[PDB]
Formats: C-alpha cells, sequence, structure tokens
RNA sequence: AGGGUGAAAAGAACCCCCAUCGGGGAGUGAAAAGAACAUGAAACCGUAAGCUCUCAAGCAGUGGGAGGGGGACCAGACC
RNA sequence: CGGUAGGGGAGCGUUCCGUGUUAGGGAGAAACGCGUGCGUGAGCCGCGUUGGACGAAGCGGAAGCGAGAAUGUCGGCUUGAGUAACGCAAACAUUGGUGAGAAUCCAAUGCCCCGAAAACCUAAGGGUUCCUCCGCAAGGUUCGUCCACGGAGGGUGAGU
C-alpha cells in the first residue's frame, strides 16, 4: 500500500511534534534524577 | 539602540552530524531554561544529540563570561534554533538492480544566551511606577533620556510598545 | 547631550545604572498638583466635545439611487457630468426630511425642499477586476474597470417648513 | 542572438503570488497551484459582485417585512408596498430598511400616512 | 497562582490604561430603543446610513433577550413549531440578521398535551438509525409521547431551524418541559404571540 | 500470555540463558562485585543465593552440586571455606543491587550487583 | 560533473571554550567579503511577534463582517 | 459589443544592433525587494537601513523572443517517516588496560562454533589491499581509541 497523496505541511508538523514531546518527558526524568544525585544521599544509586 | 546588543551572546555550531529532527527534539526542551538546569539536564539525557549540544552550550556560556562580562548564574537560553546543513548523499544497491539514496544530514545550531540582570535597574524602577506616575516622570526628561530609560526590555515585556508611540512619547 | 552621555556611559560601562540616566534631582510632580495635570492632559487628552450640526436629515435622489444625507457630511456618487471641483449644486429630488420634532413625507417629493451641496472632488473608484472565465474552453479575459465618481459635501437642507408635517403625537 | 528568459517569468509569478497572500496552505506557496487559485478568486469575486445586488434586496425586504408586521394584525410587506405605490411615494427598499432600524418612529409615521389616505 | 509581583501588577495597570484611552475616543453605543437617526457623535464616525446596518457586539448579548412561553396544550404541532422557529430565529425583529442571533428564548410547557390531526397519533413515524446495518429503529408518535414527550417538539422545531453552526447554537435556545411548570420564573417570560388562525384546535 | 510465569528470559533461548547465568555467578563469586544490565542482575539473584545456601551446609553432596554449576573449581572451594564465616548469621538475602547510569552504546539500563 | 574571498593573502598574532574540528573576542581590510568565502529567487526547513482554531463536514475561496490588533495624514480612510 | 474550431484589427514585453565611446551612475548601475501610484490588459512609473558597476528614454532594426502541462528534460528539495530495515537461529560474559569518550579497540579468564573446514598451502585473478607510525572529514549499514579507509615511511633476494 502506498500514499495516494502527499501529506500536507501542517499535519506533518503535528505528527512530528508528537514525536518531539517524548523529549519533554525524558527531560523531566533527567531533571529529577539529577536532583537526586545532587544530594549524595542515595544508596540505591552510584556514579563514578 | 537595541536590547540585542546588550544582553546577548550568540554561538553557532556548524556542521554537527546530528540530523535536524533528532537535534530539534533536544533543543526544544532547553529553550527558555536557566543555564544551570540546562547543564544538568543535558548531562543526563538519553539522546546522542545531547552531547554535542552540551559542548556547544558550555562554550557559549564561557563566551559570555570571558568576552562580554556576564555572570553565569544569570544566563538563560533565550533563543535556540536548528537549521539544516550540507547533506551528503551516497548510493547503495537494493534488491534486483535497484538503487537507493542515503542522506547523511548535518545541521547548524544557534544558541543565544541572554542575561536577565542586565537592565534590571530601569526594569524594577519602571515596575515601581504606576501607569500615570511614569508618564508624569517622562514629562521632564529630554528626548535623549526618554530614549535612554525606555530602551530596556521593559516596553516588550509589558507590551506597551504601540501604546507609547501613540501617546506621542517617542519619535521613530 | 544626555543621550550622548547616557549612550557613551551604556557603551563604555556595561551594566547601566539608573542613577546616571535619571539623576536624583527629579522627584516627579506630585500626583495632585497642576504641574502633574498639564502633563497628564498633554499626553492623555480627554475626548473633545462633538462639533454642532443641525438635527435634520434628508433622503435625496442622485443618479437614481437614494441616499440619506446629514449636513456636514460628504458622500460618494456617480459622476455628475459638467461638475467642477468647488461647485455649489442644489439637489432637488428630496423624498424625506426628518427632524426629531418633525418628519416631512413627500408625495413623491417634498415641494420646495432643496439640499445645498458643494462638489469637493472628482475621482476614480477602487479598481474592480472584471474577469471572464470558462473552464476547459480555454478562454479567460482579464479586464479592469474603474468607475468615475463624484465626492460631494452636504451643507444644508432648506425650504421644507411650509410643507405639511406629520408626527407621532401620543 | 540567444535570449535567456531571465526575470520576465518570476516577475509575473511574483505579481500573481501577491494576490494569493493569506490563502491557507499550498494555495499560498506553489506557483502552479497559486495560478488556479487566483483565477478562481477573481471569478467568485465577479460572481458575487452580482449576487450582492440580489442579496441586499433580499435582506432589506426581509427587514421591512418584520418592521411592518408589528403594527396591524393583518398587515404585510406586500400590502404595505402596494400602498406606498398607490400613494405615490418613491422611497426604495434600502431606505425603508435603514429607516426601519435606525429611526423606527419614522416608519410608524409613514404607515400612519398611508393608512389615513387609504381611509 | 496569581502573582502580585510588581511585574504583573504593572501589566494589568497598563492594560487598563490602554482600555481607558480606547474607550474614551471610541464612538458610544446607542441601543435600539427609540433610537433617533443620529447622535452628534456618530456623525463624525463611519457611514452607517448609506450602508446596510449590521449588528455590533453590544446588541445581540445573551443576557438581554426576551423569553417566551408556549402553552402547548391543544396546540397543533407543526403550526406552533413554525411560530416557534420564527421567534427563535429572530425573523420578527426589524433588526434581523441571517448571520447573527437576534432571536428569543422560547419555553414550551405541557409538551404532552400537544395535539395532532387525523390518524397521525398512530401513523407518524419517528425513525433513527444506529449506523450499523439492520440498525433502523422506529417509533409511532404515541410510543414516543408516552416514553419521552419533549423529544417530539424538539424534533419538530429542530427541523425548521437553519442547519449548521448557527442552527445548532440556536437550537439550544429552545427549552421544553412536559409538565405545566417551568423553573424559569426568574427570566420573566412573556407569552408568545400567535397570529395563525388554524393553530388552535377545538374538540 | 503469561500469568504466573516467573522466570527471567534475558532474551536468550534456554541453553544460552543457563550458560549465561552460570558464567555470571562464577564472575560474581570470583570478584565480589560486578557491573551488568539490570535485567541480568535481577535474574542472577536466585542463582547466587542458590550457591551461597548450598555452601552453608558443606556436604560432599552439596559440594558436588555446586561443582556442577559454577565453572571454576577454585571458586567453589573458596566458597565452601569463606561462607560459614562471612554469612553464618544472615538468613537469606546475600546480594545488593545498586543501579547506575545507563550504557552509552545502546542506552541499556545498568547496575551493580554486589556480594553482600 | 565540479568557474568568480579581496585591489593585495594583508588567509586572522594573542586570550577564552578547547582531545581535534568548530566557535567567540582581538587584530587585517572600504566591507568579514573568513576560506563550504562575490549578487543569492523558489521550493523546502525553522525562530520570534500580532490575531485565531479542540460540537466540527470542508477544491478551502468569495460577497457580508462580529470581536481584537497595527502603521497613519486627508484621522469616515488603509493594513 | 456570449462564444470553441477558426479568421481579421490593435498592442505590450525580453536580449541584442543603429543613433552612442548617448542621458545618467561609488552623491550607488544592472539586479532584488517594496508600493493607499497609472493602465482594458500584457505592463508601466515611483521607492528603498538590500546590492556593488554599469547603462535608460525617445525614433528605428533583428531574433535561440514570452511555459503549467509534452508518462517532456536537468538540477534542487519534499512526502511516505524518524516508519521498514540493519544481510542467518555459531553466543557471548566479566575483570583489568589504553582513551576527552568504550556493548564494539587490546590483554587475561571462562563459555560457545567449524574441524573433507568457517584449517594450512598453491593456480588464475586482483594490484600494494602486506608491515610500522600517524589520523578519525568521507567510507564501515550502530559505535570506533579500530580498519582491507585516509596520510606519510618501508617491504618481495634463487644455477636447483
Ligand atoms: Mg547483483
Ligand atoms: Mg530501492
Ligand atoms: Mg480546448
Ligand atoms: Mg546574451
Ligand atoms: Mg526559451
Ligand atoms: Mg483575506
Ligand atoms: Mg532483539
Ligand atoms: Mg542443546
Ligand atoms: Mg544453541
Ligand atoms: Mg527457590
Ligand atoms: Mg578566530
Ligand atoms: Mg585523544
Ligand atoms: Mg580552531
Ligand atoms: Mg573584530
Ligand atoms: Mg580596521
Ligand atoms: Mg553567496
Ligand atoms: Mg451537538
Ligand atoms: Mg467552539
Ligand atoms: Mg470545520
Ligand atoms: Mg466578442
Ligand atoms: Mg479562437
Ligand atoms: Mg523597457
Ligand atoms: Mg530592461
Ligand atoms: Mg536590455
Ligand atoms: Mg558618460
Ligand atoms: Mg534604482
Ligand atoms: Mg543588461
Ligand atoms: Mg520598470
Ligand atoms: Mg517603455
Ligand atoms: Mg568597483
Ligand atoms: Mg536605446
Ligand atoms: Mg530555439
Ligand atoms: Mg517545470
Ligand atoms: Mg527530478
Ligand atoms: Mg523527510
Ligand atoms: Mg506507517
Ligand atoms: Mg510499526
Ligand atoms: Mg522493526
Ligand atoms: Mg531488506
Ligand atoms: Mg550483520
Ligand atoms: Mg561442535
Ligand atoms: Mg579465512
Ligand atoms: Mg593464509
Ligand atoms: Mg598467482
Ligand atoms: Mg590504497
Ligand atoms: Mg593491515
Ligand atoms: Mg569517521
Ligand atoms: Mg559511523
Ligand atoms: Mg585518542
Ligand atoms: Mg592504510
Amino acid at each position: 500500500a502506498v500514499p495516494k497523496k502527499r501529506t500536507s505541511i501542517y499535519k506533518k508538523r503535528i505528527r512530528k511534534n508528537i514525536w518531539k514531546k517524548k523529549g519533554y518527558w525524558a527531560a523531566l526524568k533527567a531533571f529529577s534524577l539529577a536532583k537526586s544525585l545532587s544530594t549524595g544521599n542515595s544508596k540505591s544509586f552510584f556514579v563514578r | 539602540p537595541e536590547p540585542g546588543k546588550c544582553d546577548e551572546i550568540t554561538t553557532r555550531g556548524y556542521s554537527i552530524s546530528m540530523s535536524v529532527d533528532k537535534a530539534r527534539r533536544v533543543i526544544d526542551q532547553i529553550r527558555g531554561r536557566s543555564y544551570a538546569e540546562t547543564l544538568m539536564i543535558l548531562e543526563l539525557m538519553p539522546y546522542r544529540a545531547c552531547y554535542p549540544i552540551f559542548k556547544l552550550i558550555y562554550s557559549a556560556a564561557a563566551n559570555a563570561s570571558h568576552n562580554k562580562q556576564f555572570n553565569k548564574a544569570n544566563l538563560i537560553i533565550s533563543k535556540a534554533e536548528v537549521n539544516k546543513g550540507i547533506t551528503l548523499k551516497k548510493v547503495k544497491p537494493r534488491a534486483r538492480g535497484r538503487s537507493y539514496m542515503i542522506k547523511r544530514p548535518t545541521c547548524h545550531i544557534t544558541i543565544v544566551l541572554r542575561d536577565i540582570t542586565h537592565f534590571d535597574s530601569y526594569d524594577k524602577f519602571l515596575e515601581s511606577l504606576t501607569p500615570k506616575k511614569l508618564i508624569a516622570l517622562l514629562g521632564l526628561m529630554s528626548t535623549g533620556r526618554r530614549r535612554e530609560l525606555l530602551c530596556g526590555r521593559f516596553r516588550e515585556n509589558h507590551k506597551i510598545k504601540s501604546f507609547l508611540y501613540k501617546i506621542a512619547l517617542f519619535k521613530r | 547631550l544626555k543621550a550622548e552621555f547616557e549612550e557613551f556611559q551604556r557603551p563604555p560601562n556595561q551594566k547601566p545604572q539608573l542613577s546616571d540616566v535619571l539623576p536624583d534631582d527629579f522627584q516627579a510632580p506630585e500626583p495632585g498638583t497642576p504641574e502633574y495635570n498639564d502633563i497628564i492632559n498633554q499626553f492623555l487628552p480627554k475626548k473633545g466635545p462633538p462639533p454642532p450640526r443641525e438635527e435634520i436629515f434628508a433622503v435625496v435622489v442622485i443618479g437614481s439611487r437614494q441616499y440619506i444625507v446629514i449636513p456636514g457630511r460628504w458622500i460618494y456618487t456617480q459622476r455628475l457630468k459638467g461638475a467642477t471641483v468647488n461647485d455649489k449644486i442644489v439637489l432637488n429630488k428630496v423624498l424625506l426630511v426628518g427632524t426629531k420634532a418633525s418628519t416631512y413625507i413627500g408625495t413623491p417629493i417634498v415641494t420646495n425642499a432643496a439640499v445645498h451641496a458643494v462638489v469637493e472632488e472628482q475621482l476614480l473608484d477602487d479598481k474592480v477586476i472584471v474577469f471572464k472565465y470558462k473552464k476547459k474552453k480555454n478562454y479567460r479575459r482579464n479586464i479592469g474597470h474603474r468607475q468615475p465618481i463624484t465626492r460631494i459635501k452636504i451643507t444644508g437642507i432648506t425650504g421644507y417648513e411650509d410643507y405639511p408635517a406629520s408626527t407621532l403625537e401620543a | 542572438t540567444r535570449v535567456k528568459r531571465g526575470y520576465i517569468a518570476r516577475r509575473r509569478r511574483k505579481k500573481i503570488r501577491f494576490f494569493a497572500s493569506s490563502f491557507r496552505g499550498a494555495h499560498s506557496r506553489l506557483t502552479r497551484t497559486i495560478a488556479q487559485q487566483k483565477i478562481r478568486a477573481l471569478v467568485s469575486a465577479h460572481r458575487d459582485r452580482d449576487r450582492q445586488k440580489r442579496d441586499f434586496r433580499r435582506l432589506w425586504i426581509t427587514r421591512i417585512n418584520a418592521a411592518i408586521r408589528e403594527r396591524g394584525v393583518y398587515y404585510n410587506y406586500s400590502k404595505f408596498i402596494h400602498d406606498l405605490y398607490k400613494r405615490q411615494l418613491l422611497l426604495n427598499r434600502k431606505i425603508l430598511a435603514q429607516i426601519a432600524i435606525l429611526n423606527p418612529n419614522c416608519i410608524y409615521m409613514i404607515y400612519n400616512e398611508i393608512i389615513k389616505k387609504e381611509d | 497562582r496569581k502573582s502580585t509581583s510588581a511585574s504583573t501588577k504593572c501589566t494589568e495597570e497598563w492594560r487598563q490604561l490602554k482600555e481607558a484611552v480606547k474607550k474614551e475616543f471610541a464612538i458610544p453605543h446607542v441601543p435600539l430603543d427609540q433610537r433617533w437617526m443620529f447622535t452628534l457623535e456618530e456623525a463624525t464616525g463611519p457611514d452607517i446610513w448609506n450602508t446596510t446596518w449590521y449588528p455590533k457586539s453590544a446588541d445581540h448579548v445573551p443576557t438581554d433577550k426576551k423569553w417566551y412561553v408556549v402553552d402547548a396544550t391543544d396546540l397543533i404541532l407543526g403550526r406552533m413549531a413554525s411560530t416557534i422557529a420564527i421567534h427563535i430565529r429572530g425573523k420578527n425583529l426589524a433588526s434581523y440578521t441571517p448571520s447573527v442571533d437576534m432571536g428569543a428564548f422560547v419555553i414550551v410547557v405541557n409538551a404532552d398535551k400537544v395535539a395532532v390531526s387525523g390518524k397521525k397519533r398512530t401513523q407518524k413515524l419517528y425513525r433513527r438509525h444506529s449506523g450499523r446495518p439492520g440498525g433502523l429503529k422506529e417509533e409511532t408518535f404515541d410510543q414516543l409521547q408516552k416514553r419521552i414527550p419533549e423529544r417530539i417538539i424538539e424534533h419538530a422545531v429542530r427541523g425548521m431551524l437553519p442547519k449548521g453552526r448557527l442552527g445548532r447554537y440556536l437550537f439550544n435556545h429552545l427549552k421544553v418541559y412536559k409538565g405545566a411548570e417551568h423553573p424559569h420564573q426568574a427570566q420573566q417570560p412573556i407569552d408568545l404571540p400567535l397570529r395563525d388562525k388554524r393553530i388552535r384546535v377545538e374538540k | 500470555m503469561k500469568h504466573g510465569r516467573k522466570i527471567h528470559r534475558l532474551s536468550r533461548p534456554a541453553d544460552q540463558r543457563r550458560a549465561l547465568l552460570r558464567g555470571l555467578t562464577t564472575q560474581l563469586l570470583k570478584h565480589g562485585r560486578i557491573k551488568t544490565t539490570r535485567a541480568k542482575a535481577s535474574a542472577m539473584r536466585k542463582y547466587v543465593d542458590k550457591m551461597i545456601t548450598l555452601a552453608k551446609e558443606g556436604s560432599l553432596h552439596k559440594r558436588r552440586q555446586a561443582l556442577g554449576f559454577i565453572y571454576e573449581k577454585q571458586i567453589v572451594h573458596a566458597l565452601f571455606a569463606e561462607v560459614p564465616e562471612r554469612y553464618g548469621d544472615r538468613n537469606g538475602g546475600y546480594t545488593r543491587i545498586i543501579r547506575t547510569l545507563p550504557r552509552r552504546g545502546d542506552n541499556a539500563p545498568m547496575a551493580y550487583i554486589e556480594l553482600v
């Protein structure tokens, strides 16, 4: 099956923005993790 | 003249081997963030792009320190964009004599770091005044000091610009 | 010179201070003082009172269209042939003359009623694109049309008084 | 003498494109599409400069109808108009509609004249 | 959280300044009630006499509008629904505009006493279709009127309202109740004028 | 589906996964602490504990069962020496799992499994 | 198939980010024109500011124009 | 005074030549971007916090002279999509080491696969791919400190 038409500019921008939103949730995990290693109290975690 | 001269350091990376979409995914997250937060985030992110972007931002911060004399504490990432670079094409063979095209996309990245504190004098002083008080205060000073006062980020942040050109408080 | 001073100071010294552009000389005029209200009147003017016009309006026929005219106002019409800028014309086809005390209703015309107007301009209208098109018959024609137009100003509505008025009198 | 077409193309195109400002999507981008879209625009425009003259008469008549129906139980647009004519008044429909909204008392007066004379 | 920091303070203050100055020089609104041809102020404005009057925002505002009550007992369904449609639409005001809501609200009470001529009580057929095949459903008028009688009059008026955005938004202005009582007493409903002869049936 | 299927697959077939686990535990007992993927760790717990609990009893039977799991004899003997000393009072639970930064190559979550 | 930095390589000393590439200053230059370097259209990719879309059916325009914003001098106009 | 096939009339523009080594032009030409300007239209006239050296009007002449369609054609860039795939189901694992950076580079210890080969050698072919040092733009279907890749410097010895 092929694409009978070509995908319009704006719709494509919406789909790719959806794929860019996962970056937002990743940035939240990363931030929380940083604030956890920034106290040096975690015994479950280790860095070198 | 303009705020862009006072607050801003601009840094361009050229020809980073990230493709523009991937790299955009990371750059969207750091837009508008304190330079500190952006540091730690970019250290712990999963993505590959994060490393080159990191080197870049660290650099631009160093530039604002050593060149234009800014405090690193007060840096935010004000404007960041990724634009397409030079695409290198290569041809590979497919099944049954057909070929195909691989593109090896590059990008330019532009990070513009902007001091918050610079202008803060005029900033908070003009916040201090009610809207009438300010127009009474601007009734004294010559065209010169008017232009010098109001040439902060002030007129934009509170969206007065077209109002003050209507009050005949200015010349263009 | 305070522009050159504050700009050379924001040039030479990076990170500008408020004390340099605005010296500690100016307290600002007190919010209740006359020297406050002259400025706040200059920069924030109060709406001025409306100009006086007569309370009257007429309905007049020009170029076979009917306009409502109130005096002091200018309207657009068909070109009037042989009219020059600064001409005093009189419009004699007057169907209706309203006043807030009275309304005169012609049968058809208000007799002796005259509308004095002055022709202030002779124009050409906003260009209309007349466009003729037929699909697949490979025929399109692009043609502009500018209509000539006369812009006139109503001055006064006169000579009605004798004609019989009606009223809503409750 | 070889002649490149040069700018003669892109001027034409550009002058077309200026027309098509604020068309959603690819009607504001691609030249080839923009062309068509220009023609259709000009075309509808021409059409509706003609529809217009029909439509406001539609409107005015409707408003007049409403404005009169308030007065008598039995009174219409039609009856009214017929009476305007057998009384020899020239006021056209734009004017009666505008006087209907903007000076309603006036229209009441007119009606009172028409009645008095038809009485 | 509403920040009371000098910044947001400043901004709100300024915006009320802009609004003040924009209000002072703008042309006043003069509502349409004995509204004479022109105020000395409009006279300086645009040309509203030689163009068709179109309603501005101050006019149609929802809070103004009339309310009406139709006692539907011994009324004939269709003939009443036409009246209702006229009023809801606004076709009976001099100010009528196709593109705007100038209309009223109409409250229909006693929606189970509405009357219909001839055999329709048992014949007329309200169909609605699931969207699956074999998904057709049918009621006689009477089954409906015993089950949920309001839907009958809603379904008859919605037919005569315009279709499309304005149509639907209009349809919300029709308030229907099966009992003889409506909880709208606060809105001060006027009674509905009916100029039709045949609308009232007598047994 | 799986309801109540409790085993760790490690994305390997049965044979390989067995051999993998044998290997990883001889490594853990030889070095005392190691770095792996969180999955491999969580899976490896059970078999670590099997060996320890095995050596707490010490019988020729038990020792033969350990020899037939672990790869290197030397490590087994060392176990049957050390364990009664080091773990005598600990009733179960001989491993720590301390997780870390993910791997650069694949972003595989890592972890540090320690012999506690 | 791959032409045009500048008049002249004067092709960027020195400091900073710094494993290199790449960059920001300083310096050269009429101009940075900074070596992927002269004018640099379109597609296409974005960034910012103004208005606006989550009960909606549509070759996307057009005539009517609610509400909101902008640069004016014929402030009743234009965008 | 509707108009297809089609015929007739009147025009606009492009590059070049004559006038002309013209008027004008580093006090900013062509071009590019703009217009509340003027045309029935093709277009013209005016303007530029672009551009950096050419070149109008008039009155004439000549054509490689006007594009949206040729499954035209050559370059550029999209869509599909951050999707399918990453080339066997011999299988990797851990500890050190080097390094700015290691799932992938080196070493060690296990484990696993081939063994009438997935071993060693020779004909043909290829042509420097061999070795050492340096490198990590491109190539390598990921990575890369590595390489059959790039840079230098070496290397093939016969009476049988
Ligand atoms: Mg083949
Ligand atoms: Mg292919
Ligand atoms: Mg044809
Ligand atoms: Mg040529
Ligand atoms: Mg050609
Ligand atoms: Mg538009
Ligand atoms: Mg897998
Ligand atoms: Mg087996
Ligand atoms: Mg196997
Ligand atoms: Mg067990
Ligand atoms: Mg440099
Ligand atoms: Mg290195
Ligand atoms: Mg460098
Ligand atoms: Mg410099
Ligand atoms: Mg210099
Ligand atoms: Mg260029
Ligand atoms: Mg709905
Ligand atoms: Mg909505
Ligand atoms: Mg819709
Ligand atoms: Mg003809
Ligand atoms: Mg023909
Ligand atoms: Mg010419
Ligand atoms: Mg020319
Ligand atoms: Mg030429
Ligand atoms: Mg000369
Ligand atoms: Mg010029
Ligand atoms: Mg030329
Ligand atoms: Mg021209
Ligand atoms: Mg010419
Ligand atoms: Mg020159
Ligand atoms: Mg000439
Ligand atoms: Mg040819
Ligand atoms: Mg083409
Ligand atoms: Mg092609
Ligand atoms: Mg793509
Ligand atoms: Mg798909
Ligand atoms: Mg899938
Ligand atoms: Mg897949
Ligand atoms: Mg395949
Ligand atoms: Mg493979
Ligand atoms: Mg075997
Ligand atoms: Mg081999
Ligand atoms: Mg060999
Ligand atoms: Mg050989
Ligand atoms: Mg070679
Ligand atoms: Mg080798
Ligand atoms: Mg490489
Ligand atoms: Mg690679
Ligand atoms: Mg290295
Ligand atoms: Mg080599």
